[PDB]
Order: C-alpha cells, then sequence, then structure tokens
C-alpha cells in the first residue's frame, strides 16, 4: 500500500486549480478524495479528463484511480504532467501522455494500486488524467477514488527572502 | 483562424524586460514552425500594435546542414503593380547571425569541444569547396 | 551530512549565455539575477534559466531583489512553461576577479536559509577574454 | 460564484442601427458595463474578459478583474465589417483555458446583435464541444431575430441538453436601450 | 415627420419601388438606419434613374434628415449616385465642396469625394487644378492601411486625366493598378473590353513600356480572343516577340485606328528594339556574340543603321554590352529582364536541368579523387 | 439632454479610470 | 478638462520612463 517513506499526496492539492472536464453536476469532483462510495459520474461521452494542481513539485510514485465493478470503470488512462494550460478531449486523444496505463480490474477493486514510472514523475506540479475508455463499453462512466502516493519535492518557496544577517543598508 | 496570443502577458512581460534593459523595443516576433500558417497575417497585425515595423522570424529548431535556421519576413500591403488582385502577404527580409562579443566569448566555450580550427588546413578548404 | 566533492552546478547553454550578456550589459556597475534550476538529488544542480534584476542603486544585496518583481516574472514564466525553483543567484564583478566579499556571503546566507541548497555564481566579464569564461 | 466570463461584442456594422436609442453602440456599451459590474458586485475575485467578432474575431482584454480597463477598451469599440460566431466563441474559450485560476466555472455573454451567417449543422456541433468542455454560453439576442433566433434557440437547447440551466438565450424585443430586460434576466437575475 | 409622407406619397407618386417604397419606409420607421442604406444602392443602381429630379429629391428629403448617421462611405457612395444625374457643373463642385465638410471622419470617404471633384473638375476642364487633386490624393491615400474600394476610383481618375492629358505610358501603369485593384468579373464584358482596348493602345504608343508582358497575361485581355478583335491581341503578342514579319503582316489592321497610323515611326523603333533584345535573351552566353547581319535578318533595317538600333538600346538602358564593329559584331553582355511565357520558364528548366547535372558530376569526381582529405 | 448625459457618463468612467490607471504608472 | 491633464500627464509620464532609461546609460571616458 504505501512504502516507507512514502506519503499519500492529499495535503499538498490545493483547490485553487483541481478541476474535472466533463463532469455531471449530480456528482462533483469532491466524490472521488473521501474513501468513501461517493463517486463521479461522466456527463455526455465515456471520457473524462481530471486535473489536479500541487502547491510544490512532488514525485508520484503510485496511483490509487479506481472505480466499481459493474462495468462502469476506467479503462485506458492517459497521464500528462505539467501542462501550461488546461486542454481539450481533441489534444487529449492524440498527445503522447507521459504515461499510458491500461488499467484492468484488478487496479479498479479496492485493493487496487497502479505503479507508475517513476522517473518521468519526478517533479510533478500539475496531473491530467483522461480516461478514454470504460472497463466495458457504457455510455457513462464512474470513479469511485483516486489519489496519489509519493513524495514532496523541497521547495524554495520565495517571498520569504528576508535578511537573516547584517544591518539593512549594504551594497557592496 | 481561432487562436488566442495573449497581449496582456505580452504588455506586462516587455515592462519587465523594459526595467532590466530600456535599450531594447519589441521588433516583432518568432515562431518556431516550420512553415507559414494562416494565422500568421492576424498575428502580425496584433503585433504591428506593439511595432509598426514588424519581423516574423520563423526560428526553425530542427538543425539543417546547408542554411541559416532563421527567415524573416515583413509585412506589405500594396497595390500590385501588374494588375493581380492584392491581398495581405509577406515579404523576404535578408537575416544574418551575428553576435556581441560577450556572446561570442560563450559561444566560443560552448564549442570548444567541436570546434573548426580558425585556419586554413588545405584539408579544410578542399571541405569547404564540396 | 555533508556536500561531496562531486558537486557539479551543470550551467545550461542559455544561463552561460545570459550571464555574460548582462554582465557585459551593465559593467562596470555590478548586475544581478536569480537563477532557475533544479535540485536534481545531492550531486547535481541544474541551472537552466537565468533571470535578470533589475539594476536598483543598493548594488547586489538582499535590498535588490525586489520581492513584486521576482514573484511576478515566476508566475508568468510558469504560466509560459518555466515551473522551476529558484537555484541561487548569480552576480557579476566587473573585472575585480571571481570572489565573495561580505554582502555576497549576507546574501548566499538568506538563499541558504531559504533552501540550504543555492549556488551563488560569480563573473568576470571583462576578465572574460574570447576563449576563457 | 468562482466564475470567469468571456463578454463578447458584437461590433459589426449591423450595430450602426438605432433600434436601440440612441444607437445599439451605446445600448451594448451600457449592457456590457451594467454585467461588468454586476460580476464584479458577486464574488470579487471573478473576472471578465472581452472579446470583438468582426470580420474575425479579436481580443480586447484577457481575463482582468479589474472591470475598468474592459469598459476603456470597449469605448473605442467602432462599427467594421460582419459578424462570425463561430470563430468568436472558440476563440473565447480559448481565453477560457488561459485562465490563471482554474475553478472559475466557463462562461461566455455574447451579444448576437447580427445575423449569424452560419450553418445549423456547425452551430449545433460547436454547442456538443462546448457541451463537453464545461462552457455555458449565455446570449443576448437583439436584432434579426426571425433570421438566427432558430439557429440560436438550436444551440442553446443542444448547451442545455435535457437539463443544462447553464446556456440561457434571452431575446430582447425592440424598445427602449438594450439594459432594462438584461437588470432583470436569468443570466443576471442570479447575480 | 415629412420623409414618411414624402415616402407614402412616392408610394405610387414617384416612378419604380412599388411594392418596395412600402418596406423602404418601414425600414424608416423602424429607424434601422441601415439595410435601408442597402437597398437605397441597389435602387439607386435600377434601369430607372438617369435623368430624374426625383433622385435629387429624395436626396434633399430624406439624406438631409438621414445623414447625420450612416457609413461614411457607403453615404459618400449614394452621394455620387446622386451627384452623377445633376448637371451643374458649376454647382456640382459646390455640392461636392458640401459632402465633403459633411464627412469629415472617413479618410476613405473624403479620399472618395476629392476623386469625384477631380473628376467632375477635369470633365469641366481645370486641368491645372485636377493634376494637383490628384495628386493630393495619392499623398493622402498612401497612407491608409492597404488597399480598399476607393483605390479603384482614384486610380480610375488618374488613368481619365492621363488620357485626356495624352500621357500614354502613365495612362498604361495606372490602367493596370486600377484594374488590379478592381474585380474584373464585377465589371460587365463591354467595360472590360474598352478598358482593355486602352490599356493596349497605352502600351503599344509608350516612352518606356517595353513590358507588355503582365497584359498577355491578364484576364482582362480575355475578352478580345474571339471578339471581332484578336487582332489587338494578335498584335501585342508581335510586340512582346518583336516579330517585324508578323507586324507588316498586320499591318493591315492596325491601320484602321487612327492613332497607331499617327505614331508608325515610334511603333516601328518600339518593335525593332523588342527584336534585338528578344535574340539577346535567346541567344546563350556561349555565343551571345550578335552579328550585324543576324540583327538585319532580324527586325528589317539594312546594316548601316544597325549602330543606331544598338546605340539606341543600350541608352534607354535595355541592353548593355558594346559594339566592335570591325568585325561587325555586337557583345551583349545583359538584357532588360521581362516577363515570359510557361514556355519559356519550361525552357529555362530544361537549361537548369543540364546545369545541374554538370553541377553534380563534378560534385562527385572531387568528392571521389578528396576521399582521404575532407575532414 | 440625453446626449449630453451620455457624454457626462462615458467622460466621468472612462477618463476616471485612465486617470487613476496611469497616476498609478507614473507613481 | 482631459485635453490638458491627459497631455500633461503624457509629458510627464513620458519623462518619467525616459528617465528610467537613461538611468542605465553608462558614461564613456
Ligand atoms: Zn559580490
Amino acid at each position: 500500500d504505501i512504502p516507507k517513506g512514502y506519503m499519500d499526496l492529499m495535503p499538498f492539492i490545493n483547490k485553487a486549480g483541481c478541476e474535472c472536464l466533463n463532469e455531471s453536476d449530480e456528482h462533483g469532483f469532491d466524490n472521488c478524495l473521501r474513501k468513501d462510495t461517493t463517486f463521479l459520474e461522466s456527463d455526455c461521452d465515456e471520457q473524462l479528463l481530471i486535473t489536479v494542481a500541487f502547491n510544490q513539485p512532488v514525485k508520484l510514485y503510485s496511483m490509487k484511480f479506481q472505480g466499481p465493478d459493474n462495468g462502469q470503470g476506467p479503462k485506458y488512462v492517459k497521464i500528462f504532467i505539467n501542462l501550461p494550460r488546461s486542454m481539450d478531449f481533441e489534444e487529449a486523444e492524440r498527445s503522447e501522455p507521459t504515461q499510458a496505463l491500461e488499467l484492468t480490474e484488478d487496479d479498479i477493486k479496492e485493493d487496487g494500486i497502479v505503479p507508475l514510472r517513476y522517473v518521468k514523475f519526478q517533479n510533478v506540479n500539475s496531473v491530467t488524467i483522461f480516461v478514454q475508455s470504460n472497463q466495458g463499453e457504457e455510455e457513462t462512466t464512474r470513479i469511485s477514488y483516486f489519489t496519489f502516493i509519493g513524495t514532496p519535492v523541497q521547495a524554495t518557496n520565495m517571498n520569504d527572502f528576508k535578511r537573516v544577517v547584517g544591518k539593512k543598508g549594504e551594497s557592496h | 483562424s481561432v487562436w488566442f496570443l495573449d497581449h496582456d502577458y505580452l504588455e506586462n512581460m516587455y515592462g519587465m524586460f523594459k526595467k532590466v534593459n530600456a535599450r531594447e523595443r519589441i521588433v516583432g516576433w518568432y515562431h518556431t514552425g516550420p512553415k507559414l500558417h494562416k494565422n500568421d497575417i492576424a498575428i502580425n497585425e496584433l503585433m504591428k500594435r506593439y511595432c509598426p515595423n514588424s519581423v516574423l522570424v520563423i526560428i526553425d529548431v530542427k538543425p539543417k546542414d546547408l542554411g541559416l535556421p532563421t527567415e524573416a519576413y515583413i509585412s506589405v500591403e500594396e497595390v500590385h503593380d501588374d494588375g493581380t488582385p492584392t491581398s495581405k502577404t509577406f515579404e523576404h527580409v535578408t537575416s544574418e547571425i551575428g553576435a556581441e562579443e560577450a556572446e561570442e566569448v560563450g559561444v566560443e566555450h560552448l564549442l570548444r569541444d567541436i570546434k573548426d580550427t580558425t585556419v586554413g588546413t588545405l584539408s579544410q578548404r578542399i571541405t569547404n569547396q564540396v | 551530512p555533508a556536500v561531496d566533492t562531486a558537486e557539479q552546478v551543470y550551467i545550461s547553454s542559455l544561463a552561460l549565455l545570459k550571464m555574460l550578456k548582462h554582465g557585459r550589459a551593465g559593467v562596470p556597475m555590478e548586475v544581478m539575477g536569480l537563477m532557475l534550476g533544479e535540485f536534481v538529488d545531492d550531486y547535481t544542480v541544474r541551472v537552466i534559466d537565468v533571470f535578470a534584476m533589475p539594476q536598483s542603486g543598493t548594488g547586489v544585496s538582499v535590498e535588490a531583489v525586489d520581492p513584486v518583481f521576482q514573484a511576478k516574472m515566476l508566475d508568468m514564466l510558469k504560466q509560459t512553461g518555466r515551473p522551476e525553483m529558484v537555484v541561487g543567484w548569480y552576480h557579476s564583478h566587473p573585472g575585480f576577479g571571481c570572489w565573495l566579499s561580505g554582502v555576497d556571503i549576507n546574501t548566499q546566507q538568506s538563499f541558504e536559509a531559504l533552501s540550504e541548497r543555492a549556488v551563488a555564481v560569480v563573473v568576470d566579464p571583462i576578465q572574460s577574454v574570447k576563449g576563457k569564461v | 460564484v468562482l466564475e470567469s466570463t468571456m463578454v463578447c461584442v458584437d461590433n459589426s456594422e449591423y450595430m450602426r442601427n438605432g433600434d436601440f436609442l440612441p444607437t445599439r453602440l451605446q445600448a451594448q456599451q451600457d449592457a456590457v458595463n451594467i454585467v461588468c459590474h454586476s460580476k464584479t458586485r458577486s464574488n470579487p475575485e471573478n473576472n471578465v474578459g472581452l472579446i470583438t467578432l468582426a470580420n474575425d474575431c479579436e481580443v480586447l482584454t484577457t481575463l482582468t478583474p479589474d472591470t475598468g480597463r474592459i469598459l476603456s477598451k470597449l469605448h473605442t469599440v467602432q462599427p467594421k465589417g460582419k459578424i462570425t460566431f463561430c470563430t468568436g466563441i472558440r476563440v473565447a474559450h480559448l481565453a477560457l483555458k488561459h485562465r490563471q485560476g482554474k475553478n472559475h466555472k466557463m462562461r461566455i455573454i455574447a451579444f448576437v446583435g447580427s445575423p449569424v451567417e452560419d450553418n445549423e449543422k456547425d452551430l449545433v456541433k460547436l454547442a456538443k464541444r462546448l457541451k463537453k468542455e464545461k462552457v455555458n454560453v449565455d446570449i443576448i439576442n437583439f436584432g434579426e431575430e426571425e433570421v438566427n433566433t432558430e439557429k440560436l434557440t438550436a444551440f442553446v437547447n443542444t448547451l442545455n441538453g435535457k437539463d443544462g440551466t447553464g446556456s440561457h438565450l434571452v431575446t430582447v424585443p425592440p424598445g427602449p436601450s438594450l439594459a432594462d430586460a438584461l437588470i432583470s434576466s436569468p443570466i443576471l437575475a442570479g447575480e | 415627420k415629412d420623409v414618411p409622407g414624402f415616402l407614402q406619397q412616392s408610394q405610387n407618386s414617384g416612378p419604380g419601388q412599388p411594392a418596395v417604397w412600402h418596406r423602404l419606409e418601414e425600414l424608416y420607421t423602424k429607424k434601422l438606419w441601415h439595410q435601408l442604406t442597402l437597398q437605397v444602392l441597389d435602387f439607386v443602381q435600377d434601369p430607372c434613374f438617369a435623368q430624374g429630379d426625383g433622385l435629387i429629391k429624395l436626396y434633399e428629403n430624406f439624406i438631409s434628415e438621414f445623414e447625420h448617421r450612416v457609413n461614411p462611405l457607403s453615404l459618400v457612395e449614394i452621394i455620387l449616385h446622386v451627384v452623377r444625374q445633376m448637371t451643374d457643373p458649376n454647382v456640382a463642385l459646390t455640392f461636392l465642396e458640401k459632402t465633403r465638410e459633411k464627412v469629415k471622419s472617413s479618410d476613405e470617404a473624403v479620399i472618395l469625394c476629392k476623386t469625384a471633384i477631380g473628376a467632375l473638375k477635369l470633365n469641366i476642364g481645370d486641368l491645372q487644378v485636377t493634376k494637383e487633386t490628384i495628386e493630393d490624393v495619392e499623398e493622402m491615400l498612401n497612407n491608409l492601411p492597404g488597399v480598399t474600394s476607393v483605390h479603384s476610383r482614384f486610380y480610375d481618375l488618374s488613368s481619365k486625366y492621363y488620357q485626356t492629358i495624352g500621357n500614354h505610358a502613365s495612362y498604361y501603369k495606372d490602367a493596370l493598378r486600377f484594374l488590379g485593384c478592381v474585380d474584373i468579373k464585377d465589371l460587365p464584358v463591354s467595360e472590360q473590353q474598352e478598358r482593355a482596348f486602352t490599356l493596349g493602345l497605352a502600351g503599344l504608343l509608350g516612352e518606356g513600356v517595353f513590358n507588355f508582358g503582365e497584359l498577355l497575361m491578364h484576364p482582362v485581355l480575355e475578352s478580345l480572343r474571339n471578339t471581332d478583335r484578336q487582332w489587338l491581341i494578335d498584335t501585342l503578342y508581335a510586340f512582346n516577340s518583336g516579330n517585324v514579319e508578323r507586324f507588316q503582316t498586320l499591318k493591315t489592321a492596325w491601320g484602321q485606328q487612327p492613332d497607331l497610323a499617327a505614331n508608325e515611326a515610334q511603333l516601328l523603333r518600339k518593335i525593332q528594339l523588342l527584336c534585338l533584345m528578344e535574340m539577346t535573351f535567346t541567344r546563350p552566353a556561349n555565343h551571345r556574340q550578335l552579328t550585324f547581319e543576324e540583327i538585319a535578318k532580324s527586325a528589317k533595317i539594312t546594316v548601316n543603321e544597325v549602330e543606331l538600333l544598338v546605340m539606341k538600346a543600350l541608352s534607354v538602358g535595355l541592353v548593355k554590352g558594346s559594339i566592335d564593329e570591325v568585325d561587325k559584331r555586337v557583345h551583349m553582355t545583359w538584357v532588360q529582364p521581362r516577363v515570359l511565357d510557361l514556355q519559356q520558364i519550361k525552357g529555362m528548366k530544361d537549361r537548369l536541368e543540364f546545369w545541374c547535372t554538370d553541377v553534380k558530376s563534378m560534385e562527385m569526381l572531387v568528392e571521389h579523387q578528396a576521399h582521404d582529405i575532407l575532414t | 439632454l440625453d446626449s449630453e448625459i451620455k457624454i457626462m457618463k462615458s467622460e466621468v468612467l472612462r477618463v476616471t479610470h485612465e486617470l487613476q490607471a496611469m497616476k498609478d504608472k507614473i507613481k | 478638462e482631459l485635453r490638458e491633464q491627459l497631455k500633461e500627464l503624457t509629458k510627464q509620464y513620458e519623462k518619467s520612463e525616459n528617465d528610467l532609461k537613461a538611468l542605465q546609460s553608462v558614461g564613456q571616458i
């Protein structure tokens, strides 16, 4: 589950940047972040595009992106990282992913954890996850839980720059 | 014909570089596409707000082995002398690569490993002719 | 813990050219800027880009960082494709050697307090005669 | 609500009509003024942009929170050429995509005072794209009702899908200045 | 006020617009202040207003009550439609001054109006002021962003001025510019044919027009291929490829137009010069030495004034080189580049092919024989 | 009356915003 | 009032920005 040294990246997610395109208003994004059986639904098509943002760059070891087991579950998960602009469901279908996971029912189950290629995720500020296909074929897709396991990269949080020594007048 | 070059970002960024160094004003734009695009004239119209004399330098990232990587264009609309219908299209402006000494000191150091002797060795001169 | 004698500050081509240009673009006044980069693990400091800082009369000191400037440009760089850290600061020494003097140590102490891996790079653009940087 | 809106202004030469006193230009001026100040009066952090649907679209003010500059750059808009609804709405979509705070819901308030010389199939396709991309279009339909209100109605109905209250279509019959309706309209009544 | 009453009256009082007067009054009452401009243009372009004061009354009443706000260029266009059938060549200038005063914001409109003033003023004389109007309108017209429908009218005025003044070369230039600025399919076939004739004659009679290409390739001159006057295209082809033989064969035809008959001598000198130029261009540099006998067998002149022909050719700046008349030869080292045909471009392509073969052969030879010393 | 009032609205709003912005920049 | 106000403020802004420009000019010998 959680190998020692790696911790779940919940506390470093800021709601200022999280979003999820093509989501049914009945079931929101808050559903996927409780560990309870509260889910997120696809609005129009059998596709979804989640986006999560982190305060400080983080390293992602594994992902717990799972859903129910009634044929309505993610099948093809394309993961891009550090996107300058919110993308669209047309770029999500051709852009080369940083990872190209193909989930199986084992991963979908409540005990399934999918490990990513650690190296390509050594500095992550924003992650976009495109669910392109459902486990079988269902006009609506549903996601039950989603959380990343990893480590945070030590942050040089500017705006903390201050005189730690000396007077306030030295120039050179 | 749908594009979103961000002029607010352009203005703010130019303000910051104006603070950094002032003897440098916007003199056009660049895009790393091997060929022109339909938008190019509209983008040049946008940038002409900040420089009436706009120079579009199509900097080709891909390294070719025969030509300079920069090709420069400027927009001209004028009644053609031959009486062919007129439209807003680009015109070539000669381009070159040159460097200040502060940049020669850097390029020389970076390329010293794979440099070519700055003298005519007969083999090098025959190579040049080939 | 200790800093190994194999640590290297990989200065990229763009960073080197920017540093030299900003040095001879303000000699014989001193110039300063930040070095956006990435702390890979413990033996590497990658200086991917550098970051001029407006001349502010007070030579090059802690008061010469201009928090509004650095914050706003870091945000703008982030949204244009540079979500990078601030690994240290460079500041030219116009013609009088490549070392530190007092205020440099104070400022670098500030940077280290922010994050204790930040390097400080010094470039002598007058002594940087072509063929030797 | 935390929402980013992109006010699209039709600066087509059809805005010369004086059927909305004093002229449609100033009617749109007042409408934009009121809508921008109302969005500000909501939770202030929300943002308002500005696009013009001239012969080919153009972007006047990328998302900024201070409505003063939107209004200032609106004052100089002048009547030229015709309208391109599809291109305008897609460029507005790009403007929303480049929004700093991704929480802000995507809305596009478009003044459509001109005949939309577009095809119904293209309009419904664009509506489908926006529906999938989470964009809410509020159309102020004032002008050539019979010519295009059919296409606009199809567009907004497709956007709403079956319960998509997000997208609205307010048709203003010729009458007083183009604000009185807006100050009490479903798009603005909640705001 | 009074426009409604006049509109309802003219519903049947004035001619035309029987049921269209209804929608016009409806549009005004609706105060659209537009789309009625469109219908106004559409109507005033109808085959009914060419000698009627009814349109002048239309102007007075509703243009006075309505000009406050209309697309200034469209306003000026309808004012031109008004003026064209008002025959006070002393009060027309006053009227156009008034409309210029009215329209102060549209640089396009003021340029169009000044062109109209120039047109009428030149129609009545006063060429010395018409030229000043042309000059100042051109100065103010090369300041707008690009090309617009104003440019067509300006170049039309300039072309008419140059035709009255007889400066054929300038007329040729300006007419080509105008055909460029204005669309061609918009023009009626009759206007296209007339303009093609005028451009042709202007080019044939000219003190410096040698590049008759750009006209042989114009869709304009695609109005005489099967028309009775395919003659002009044939003569233009002969001029382009100086064919004194074909010129004298067609001598039966250009005599019909008096002006060409008047300027025979200039015509023959120009065709002779084009003949020499075409010879030199065709011949490659290997044997670009032109013999006097060759020139004489070409454009028909005995060999004691081929010296003067080459003299004038060099003086005009068309062909550079020298004359070595001890052995009776002409070393042409240059030629005025001109506009070619597709066949000539294919000839150039073939020559490039041969040149490329040579270059590649020497390239391979050197690289194969220096394989050990290429770094 | 209406035209003058509209002119006053435009002047007040736009000119005040422009003065505020340019005063901040010059400051 | 607008004409004179904006004229003088344009003068003042141009002068201030040109002062910043001059602040980065190095003398010669
Ligand atoms: Zn120092």
